[PDB]
RNA sequence: GUCCCACCCAUACCCCGCCCUCAGGGUAGAAACGAUGCCCUGAGGAGUAGGCGGCCGUGGAGGUCAGUGACGAAGCCUAGG
RNA sequence: AGACUAAUCGAACCAUCUAGUAGCUGGUUACCGCCGAAGUUUCCCUCAGGAUAGCAGUGUCGACCUUCAGUUUUAUGAGGU
RNA sequence: CCGGGACCGAGGACCGCGCUCUGCAAGGAUGCUGGCGUAAUGGUCACCAGCGACCCGUCUUGAAACACGGACCAAGGAGUCAAGGUUUUGCGCGAGUGUUUGGGUGUAAAACCCGCACGCGUAAUGAAAGUGAACGUAGGUGAGAGCUUCGGCGCAUCAUCGA
RNA sequence: AGAGACCGAUAGCGCACAAGUAGAGUGAUCGAAAGAUGAAAAGCACUUUGAAAAGAGGGUUAAAUAGCACGUGAAAUUGUUGAAAGGGAAGCGCUUGUGACCAGACUUGCGCCCGGCGGAUCAUCCGGUGUUCUCACCGGUGCACUCCGCCGGGCUCAGGCCA
């Protein structure tokens, strides 16, 4: 069903803070690492360069860990898993575990519309 | 082979510890939160008689 | 345990904390107590006066049995009575009899008499005795003996 | 730019204890409540003693109540954020009525036998919730064998870190004029 | 004595064996527990006085737990079930919880647990059927 | 060379929103609370060498979810979320 | 010729002592939050190195101690640029 | 005292200060209306356009350097363990404390039980022979949290004179 | 002979294999690499093209995306197909545009009135049993202006995106 009233949610950011000099090297993982050298040009924060996370760059806490529908994700991976839902179905969401046989989804799923609850990974 | 495998406790601290854990095992609720079925035991402590 | 440790803080970190202009190199400064008189006076001069020379004169063959004479002062004598006895004569209800007391069977040799002792006489044996002990013994209405 | 000094500093003093025991924290709570309730200054004092460490709480014995119980104090409630220990040296005890953090056994066994009576913190609570007619008293803070050797120096006389006591250790070159000097 | 419900919750207030932790939300899968979440309001393993729902066949179960028989678990537990219309239901839920002063703080989660069982035994209406807007040409083919 | 108007833009100054850090208050004859929570108020945020705190991952061990799985576990690929 | 002694000679080749010692060069592996330096004093066969004082962090405790200050004012001393 | 524009709407029953006082612009935005209900708003990627942007690690007062290492990728790769010290945090007992060298026993390298010696502490000072801690309610003076019958009593600790 | 909070084929002994082996040195001596088809060989009969190695059909198998160059099959590097850019490097940050591709959200919900359909038994009282001792459950009564469910019609209110 629809989820409770909220404020409007404002994310402040999109992009992902890439690593340094990931784009040139394949041996370069693109997730962040904090330059520590004593020339970094990154470091010293010159005009032009990537960017660095702060905590500057944190959510609203009304609007935190919310899909845009306005509900928070949580795991089931069987039946009585998605029974703990059962007062919680304006803010909270279900979503099936990735290792879940396709008979079992078929019980999980029909269970959840009785309830009233939404799945997020619902067609299959 | 000589790092330390065993540990020294002092035994009053010992028989401390073993005396919290049987004053524990006389609450019916702290039965529950770790993992026993005792919905269908008449009473706590459960007593039998010498019929064993 | 490995994983309360600054060690596993420093990851990804150069030089480990140790600094990148001085390095922590093997040993600068000698090993052990080398330098003691020269460029470790210093410290040697502010803790640990006295470290240096000699004092006193030898002792070949140093027996320690031949020494030995554990103290009790007189402030503890009447913890060595068991406490059911020692309240009957504090209360006031003996009157007609005395202690006798051992002090090498409980494992002293030396009697010597710091604090202050209540007025009821009592008996006791010793190898040696303190002039002040003697005198507050007796006050009191005891008396010592020696015993060896 | 604001031009300050300091920025972001914190408290000194602690504002809980660092012990997981759970009576601790039911006990923590319930003078919590009082101090924010009351308008008692001994109350506040209780609540800041119960975060403290065990260095910060020394023992009181037998002795230093009965010193304290004299010059018309001999019917207030000696209280003791403490552990309370025998002596062996006071040879008759007073009656008297006190609350400790905990008795040792011999301790609690001569108070009872005089004829006085022993209480809880909590049970000090219920009768006395503000405090009247009490005594507070503290063990000595410094009687440790740690703090002889603090603040070490020349003419200082405080107590060296030695292995060993005799003539062959730290007595010759610094401690007397007929080796150098003396400190 | 040396055991409360005061005592009990500080033992269990950091793992028991009902709870279920992960990232946004702590929950707890207790039987004596209306809206399952962690709490010392709602952890009704730990308190004297707590309450209870679950469906039944035709209408919800109720059960509540006496304290004289706090160490006898097998007659522990006073069971009823109310099977007749919705607005009875109701009604005897919340005296059960604010009439004699057994746990009032909870009247109003225990008449809400009660409205959602209900709810949830009706029958299911079919669902509409999903359109495309990308695919569709894909399809059109 | 001297004097006078108007105008242009810094991560500086003023007003508003949000994040965190620090400081100060309220909350039980409990219709009560992840009291390690929630509510109200003010100020602050540069950093190598270095110090401390909190968190995320990996191989094994005790306990517990009466957990998932040949109707497909683990691993691997994927300008799909 | 300090030449030759198995492509090896101003002292051959092989295994072991041996992971020989280095005040000297090179490297030293996830994230966020708060604080934040020194190249100066004294001694050392000391001058590319140490100890010692200073500068820095962390833990606290005493009172929430009319308590202090890289400052002005008033009265009163010293100085040979 | 009247006009003209721009950006913003945090909060969520009542409570307060007030005013022009049937009410209000006074402790934070409401009322009316139209189009569309899907790729229209929105998101990811590729490419052109305006402005901006020297190669990292390292020693150094100073590195983009005509200063050294680095053709590329996968797997391996560096503050550890023991004994002995020390300060600080948690815990047990407390003028004492420590079962486990050994013995008893066992569902057998576990868990449980025992106590003679011994170690550290309870007394120092001298090179040594040796000697060995109360004049006083365990002292006087100035501060001192807390309590108080409102006269005072005074913890911890600091300064000072004595035994 | 029995075990383990040990290692899991660049690890663990130099050696999990015809390993102190093959190989090097005149000699003393030095000393590797190398595990895994499938449950079962059922390890591809026959036809056809080719000098042959082999290819194309056709068979076995649960599977040949398991064929002895054999479990799974990553990266560096390469071929074909498809999309795109290029006037003496390329790559990157902020912000629009175009093309390609795409996740959500919405589809109605509660209430009131009128009519039809079906079922009960709504309030009250009597008996029994629980329990928080005043609040409930079961049996009996009730029997059409009460109670419950469905369908049809009307009305108010709340609901998605951009202005
Ligand atoms: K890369
Ligand atoms: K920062
Ligand atoms: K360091
Ligand atoms: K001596
Ligand atoms: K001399
Ligand atoms: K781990
Ligand atoms: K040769
Ligand atoms: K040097
Ligand atoms: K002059
Ligand atoms: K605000
Ligand atoms: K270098
Ligand atoms: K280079
Ligand atoms: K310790
Ligand atoms: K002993
Ligand atoms: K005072
Ligand atoms: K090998
Ligand atoms: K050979
Ligand atoms: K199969
Ligand atoms: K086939
Ligand atoms: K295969
Ligand atoms: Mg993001
Ligand atoms: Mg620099
Ligand atoms: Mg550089
Ligand atoms: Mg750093
Ligand atoms: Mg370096
Ligand atoms: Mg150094
Ligand atoms: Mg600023
Ligand atoms: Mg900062
Ligand atoms: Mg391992
Ligand atoms: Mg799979
Ligand atoms: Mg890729
Ligand atoms: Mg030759
Ligand atoms: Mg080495
Ligand atoms: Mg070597
Ligand atoms: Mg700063
Ligand atoms: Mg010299
Ligand atoms: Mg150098
Ligand atoms: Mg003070
Ligand atoms: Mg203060
Ligand atoms: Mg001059
Ligand atoms: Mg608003
Ligand atoms: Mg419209
Ligand atoms: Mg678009
Ligand atoms: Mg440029
Ligand atoms: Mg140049
Ligand atoms: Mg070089
Ligand atoms: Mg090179
Ligand atoms: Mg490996
Ligand atoms: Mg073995
Ligand atoms: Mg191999
Ligand atoms: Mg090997
Ligand atoms: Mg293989
Ligand atoms: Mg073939
Ligand atoms: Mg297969
Ligand atoms: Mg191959
Ligand atoms: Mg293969
Ligand atoms: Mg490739
Ligand atoms: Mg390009
Ligand atoms: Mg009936």
């Amino acid at each position: 069903v629809a989820a409770k009233k909220h404020v409007p949610i404002v994310k402040k950011r999109t992009k992902r803070f890439m690593r340094h000099q990931s784009d040139r090297f394949k041996c370069l993982d693109s997730a962040w690492r904090k330059p520590k050298g004593i020339d970094n040009r990154v470091r010293r924060r010159f005009k032009g360069n990537l960017a660095m996370p702060s905590i500057g760059y944190g959510s609203n806490k009304k609007t935190k860990h919310m899909m845009p529908s306005g509900h928070k994700a949580f795991l089931v991976h069987n039946v009585k898993d998605v029974e703990l839902l059962l007062m919680h179905n304006r803010t909270y969401a279900a979503e099936i575990a990735h290792n879940v046989s396709s008979r079992k989804r078929i019980d999980i799923i029909t269970r959840a519309k009785q309830l009233g609850v939404k799945v997020t990974n619902a067609k299959a | 082979i000589w790092r330390k495998w065993h540990v020294k406790i002092n035994q009053g601290q010992k028989r401390f510890a073993t005396a919290s854990a049987l004053a524990a095992s006389a609450v019916a609720p702290l039965l529950m939160a770790r993992g026993h079925q005792v919905s269908t035991v008449p009473e706590v402590p459960l007593v039998v008689d010498s019929a064993a | 345990p490995t994983r309360f440790s600054k060690t596993r803080k420093h990851r990804g970190h150069v030089s480990a904390g140790k600094g990148r202009v001085g390095k922590h190199r093997k040993h600068p400064g000698g090993r052990g107590m080398a330098g003691g008189q020269h460029h470790h006076r210093t410290n040697l001069d502010k803790y640990h006066p006295g470290y240096f020379g000699k004092v006193g004169m030898r002792h070949f063959h140093l027996l320690r049995n031949h020494y030995w004479r554990p103290s009790i002062n007189i402030d503890k004598l009447w913890s060595l009575v068991p406490s059911d006895v020692r309240e009957q004569y504090l209360s006031g209800q003996k009157k007609d009899t005395a202690p006798v007391i051992d002090l090498l069977s409980h494992g002293y040799a030396k009697l010597l008499g710091k604090g202050r002792l209540p007025e009821i006489p009592v008996v006791v044996r010793a190898r040696y005795v303190s002039a002040e002990a003697e005198r507050k013994v007796k006050e009191a209405g005891g008396v010592v003996e020696l015993v060896a | 730019g604001i031009d300050l000094r300091w920025k972001h500093v914190r408290s000194s003093h602690r504002k809980a204890p660092k012990s997981d025991n759970v009576y601790l924290k039911l006990l923590v709570k319930l003078y919590r409540f009082l101090a924010r309730r009351t308008e008692a200054p001994f109350n506040k004092v209780v609540l800041r003693r119960l975060f403290m460490s065990r260095i910060n709480r020394p023992p009181v014995s037998l002795s230093r109540i009965a010193r304290n119980l004299k010059n018309g104090n001999e019917k207030k409630t000696v209280v003791v954020v403490a552990t309370v220990t025998d002596d062996n040296r006071l040879l008759q005890v007073p009656k008297m009525e006190v609350a400790a953090l905990r008795f040792t056994a011999k301790a609690r066994a001569r108070i009872e036998a005089a004829g006085g009576r022993t209480l809880t913190l909590d049970q000090l609570a219920l009768e006395k919730p503000t405090g009247a007619n009490t005594l507070l008293l503290r063990g000595p803070k410094n009687a440790r064998e740690a703090v002889k050797h603090f603040g070490f120096g020349p003419h200082k006389h405080k107590k060296p870190y030695v292995r060993s006591k005799g003539r062959k250790f730290e007595r010759a070159r610094g401690r007397r004029r007929s080796r150098g000097f003396k400190v | 004595s040396n055991v409360s419900a005061d005592l009990i919750w500080e033992v269990s207030r950091n793992y028991n064996s009902f709870l279920v932790k992960q990232r946004t939300g702590t929950f707890s899968r207790d039987a004596l527990n209306l809206t399952n979440q962690h709490s010392r309001k709602h952890a009704g393993f730990v308190n004297d006085k707590a309450l209870g729902i679950v469906p039944a066949e035709k209408g919800v179960k109720v059960i509540a737990k006496k304290v004289k028989a706090a160490n006898k678990p097998a007659s522990s537990l006073y069971t009823v079930t109310y099977k007749s219309t919705a607005r009875k239901a109701y009604k005897a839920i919340a005296s059960q919880a604010a009439k004699h002063g057994y746990r009032a703080d909870l009247r109003q989660a225990a008449v809400a647990r009660a409205s959602a069982i209900l709810r949830s035994q009706r029958p299911v209406k079919p669902e509409p059927p999903k359109k495309l807007r990308g695919a569709a040409a894909r399809r059109a083919a």
